[PDB]
Order: structure tokens, then C-alpha cells, then sequence
């Protein structure tokens, strides 16, 4: 509309507002709204950016950032319309404004366009965001802020490729940790979620993480009733485990395993393979670890997984098996084989992903040589899973694989084919 | 020493140019998990590894009436 154009450059605060009250109603209509359309208009994201400095009016501030929220919803070409105009200095003093409204709004326009991108994400880092963002918890604020808050929080943590210098986000993990014993579901799933993304990286961070004092209240989310928290605790879980044996420990003292195997039984096949996930971290441990893994009867359930569930969940259980194998004693692999182990993966050598093989052979192969420890143990010179590998596998594919004239038919026809067609 | 450190490293295949020049033993525990390297684990034996330890919603939101 032109009353709308004119009512937004005009001079009353009274059509100021009402022409952007209308504004926002077309971007708040709920199939995915005209915003190119709105941003085209010479003049008018930049008015709304001018908006946001008025400080004597609550409404119109509020008006303003619902509008320029919706904006940096969306494209990343939308969004940088937002961001040129110059809007995340003036939300980050928003942060610090006297009207709660406004606050919230500032937070949730943040949110999203750290959300855009890494660029993005970093940037409203740059403009140091945080100080006044974990001053919002330092108050006994409506449980929407805190939402709000911890969603944006998220989002700066967010990111792999490259992730938040770590420096600009590990502030927050003071804030992460109390936030844990908060009972609003909303909050507890992006705290989590936040704290995934802290300890995803090298073992540097997960050691700020664990600082922060964070393990006991995620390994006692695991049993929480919604999977909104469970995946995410599982997720920041699962990536401290990947820590060195001190930092592995440091969950296992805090009973995980038992959850871990109730987590394997989930109806949820997402839950199931990252259950299998984290455990194949663990089984990545020393015998003690693998030890534990072993006395709270995990093994049984990782071998089901292996034989009967779909590929992806099957292939995290794989490498929990042959992380065990690797790292284990003869005694401890001697009962990993009288569950059946060997089978399950003498099986999946024949499914057609290099991935799951390469894991599977590893651990055939830990096997193996700890057979020969056994095998002057008993003096024989007979390896005994040798006849268990043949028995699981075929004596067709062993006398395939026995024959070196077939070894070399292989490695000519590999090394030829990738020198004149090239690697693929 | 060397097994100490390679035991928590899954051994790939033989050198693949194509991941970069080797590492040393003690360059081993920088490499990022899930990703893959060239190790050398003595004289001329060159060899691909990755770590045995593996790391792991919406976005955005828009506000409605």
C-alpha cells in the first residue's frame, strides 16, 4: 500500500506504528510470507532499523524487531539485507533494554541470523553479543526468554565447518551447566544441544566441558521421557566419550552404561544407532572400560543389533564390537566370541558399503591374533577361531582368499584400472 | 610407544598420496577425529589411519500471530 509507505517516512508516532503494526501482520500470515517484496521497498528496512533505536516506545520497538525477525528468517540473501542495514550492533544494546518485549525480540532476531550461516554466526560474535546475552539469565525472567535465550545460545555454538573460536562461545558454559537442573523441556533439549556442539572437537574442549561440571546432569537426562532431550544428552554424551580414557571415565562413573543399554531397546531406531554410537566411543577405551561395558551385559544387545537391525544402526554396532576387539584381553575377547560375535561379522563382509567392511575386518583380524596367543597357551599351534571364521564365512571365500595367485590378479586389476580411468 | 598411541587408531590401507604427506607418531593425537592421514610407523612403511574415537533441529524461526 502507498498509506502504508507514507504512514512509515511520515513524522507521527502514531502512523509510525500503525503503518508497521500492518507490516508485521503480512510477514506473521502464516504461508511462508512476501519478503522480498517488503525488502525491495527503498528505504523501509533501513527505517526499521531506526525504529529500533527509539527507546521511549516500547510498542514500536517491539513492532520493529517482530518485523526484522521474520525478515532474517529465511534466505540467506534476505538475511543479509538485515545485517547490511546494520541492525545486529542495535539489537545486541536491545539486549539491554527496559522493556522486556523488546529484550526477547532482540534475542530471537540474533538467534536467527546466527543462524544463517558460519559467517553470520561469527560476526554476531564480533559484536560481542554474549556479555549482554548471559546477563538476560542472570535474572528471574519468563520461561520464553530463557527459551529464546538458550535457542540463540545454541545457535552461536552451532557449526562445524569451521566451528565458533572457541575462546568467543566457552563463556557460556557456566550458564549451560545450572540450566541443566531446569525442569521446561524446551530449555533442557537446546542446552543439550548447545553442549553437544561445545564438546564436538578436540579433546581441549571436551575438557572445558567436563570443567563446567556438566556429565552427571547429561548421563541423568538419557532417562528422560521425551526424545527432545534424550537425543541431543545422548548427542553432547556420546562426543565426550570420544575424549582420552580420563575423560571417557569421567561419564562412566556416572553410571551411563546402564542407560546406554536401556537406550538400545528404544523404539526410536535414531536413539538405538546413537546409543550403539557412543558405546563403540567407550569399547575405543582400555580393558577396564571395556571391561564395564562387558559386566553391564551389553554385548548381547550389540550382537542382536549387528545381525538383525537396518544398515546404519548396524554399522555403529560393528564398531563397538571391533573397538573391543581391539583394545581387549584374550579372556575378554573368549566371551565376545562365545556370544556369537564372529558370525555377524563374518556376515558383513558381504554387504556392499567399504565402510562397514574395513570395520569388520579389524575386528576379525584383533580376533585372530589373539588366537595365536591362545594357540601356545594351549601349545597346538591351532589358531581356534580360524575354524569359527571358516565356519561363519564359507570355505569358498577362505580358498579364494588363500590363493596368492588371486591376490595379485586383484592388485594389477585395481592398480590398472585406477592409473588409466583414474581413482573413484 | 608406537602401539600405545596406534591402538586407538584404525589402519586403513597403505599410503594414499591423496590425504597429504605423512605424519609422524606424535603429530598422530592432532589429527581431527573422522579424519583420515598417512602415518609413518617406521623405516619405509607408510600407512592410513583414522581415529577409532568418532564425533557426532531447526535453525530458524519465525514469529506468528
Amino acid at each position: 500500500t502507498s498509506d502504508m509507505i507514507e504512514m512509515i517516512f511520515s513524522k507521527s508516532p502514531e502512523q509510525q506504528l500503525s503503518a508497521t503494526q500492518k507490516f508485521r501482520k503480512l510477514l506473521s500470515k502464516e504461508p511462508n510470507p512476501p519478503i522480498d517484496e517488503v525488502i525491495s521497498t527503498p528505504g523501509v528496512v533501513a527505517r526499521f532499523v531506526e525504529f529500533l533505536k527509539r527507546k521511549e516506545n516500547c510498542t514500536l520497538q517491539f513492532e520493529s524487531a517482530w518485523v526484522l525477525t521474520n525478515i532474517a528468517s529465511g534466505n540467506s540473501l534476505q538475511t543479509r539485507i538485515v545485517i547490511q542495514a546494520g541492525a545486529v550492533p542495535i539489537f545486541i544494546e536491545l539486549l539491554s533494554s527496559e522493556f522486556e518485549d523488546v529484550q526477547e525480540q532482540a534475542v530471537w532476531a540474533l538467534g536467527n541470523i546466527a543462524g544463517d550461516s558460519t559467517m553470520c554466526r561469527d560476526y554476531v560474535l564480533d559484536c560481542n553479543i554474549l556479555p549482554p546475552l548471559l546477563q538476560l539469565f542472570s535474572k528471574q525472567n519468563r520461561l520464553t526468554m530463557t527459551r529464546n535465550a538458550v535457542w540463540a545460545l545454541s545457535n552461536l555454538c552451532r557449526g562445524k565447518s569451521p566451528p565458533p573460536e572457541f575462546a568467543k562461545v566457552s563463556p557460556c558454559l557456566n550458564v549451560l551447566s545450572w540450566l541443566l537442573f531446569v525442569s521446561d523441556t524446551d530449555v533442557l533439549a537446546d542446552a543439550c544441544w548447545a553442549l553437544s556442539y561445545l564438546s564436538d572437537g578436540p579433546n581441549d574442549k571436551i575438557q572445558a566441558v567436563i570443567d563446567a561440571g556438566v556429565c552427571r546432569r547429561l548421563v541423568e537426562l538419557l532417562m528422560h521421557n521425551d526424545y527432545k532431550v534424550v537425543s541431543p544428552a545422548l548427542r553432547a554424551v556420546g562426543n565426550i566419550v570420544t575424549g582420552d580414557d580420563i575423560q571417557t571415565q569421567v561419564i562412566l562413573n556416572c553410571s551411563a552404561l546402564q542407560s546406554l543399554l536401556h537406550l538400545l531397546s528404544s523404539p526410536k531406531e535414531s536413539i538405538k544407532k546413537e546409543a550403539c554410537w557412543t558405546i563403540s566411543n567407550i569399547t575405543a577405551g582400555n580393558r577396564a572400560q571395556i571391561q564395564t561395558v562387558i559386566d553391564a551385559n551389553i554385548f548381547p544387545a550389540l550382537i542382536s543389533i549387528l545381525q538383525t537391525a537396518e544398515f546404519r544402526t548396524r554399522k555403529e554396532a560393528a564398531w563397538a564390537i571391533t573397538n573391543a576387539t581391539s583394545g581387549g584381553s584374550a579372556e575378554q575377547i573368549k566371551y565376545l566370541v562365545e556370544l556369537g560375535c564372529i558370525k555377524p561379522l563374518c556376515d558383513l563382509l558381504t554387504v556392499m558399503d567399504s565402510k562397514i567392511v574395513q570395520v569388520a575386518l579389524n575386528g576379525l583380524e584383533n580376533i585372530l591374533r589373539l588366537g595365536e596367543q591362545e594357540a601356545k597357551r594351549n601349545g597346538t599351534g591351532i589358531n581356534p577361531y580360524c575354524a569359527l571364521i571358516e565356519e561363519a564365512y564359507g570355505l569358498d571365500k577362505i580358498e579364494f582368499l588363500q590363493s596368492h595367485e588371486n591376490q595379485e590378479i586383484y592388485q594389477k586389476a585395481f592398480d590398472l584400472i585406477e592409473h588409466y580411468f583414474g581413482t573413484e | 610407544v608406537e602401539s600405545a598411541v596406534l591402538r586407538g587408531f584404525l589402519i586403513l590401507g597403505k599410503e594414499d598420496r591423496r590425504y597429504g604427506p605423512a605424519l609422524s607418531i606424535n603429530e598422530l593425537s592432532n589429527l581431527a577425529k573422522g579424519e583420515k592421514a598417512n602415518v609413518l610407523i617406521g623405516q619405509g612403511d607408510v600407512v592410513l589411519v583414522m581415529k577409532r574415537k568418532r564425533d557426532s533441529t531447526a535453525t530458524k524461526r519465525i514469529r506468528m500471530a
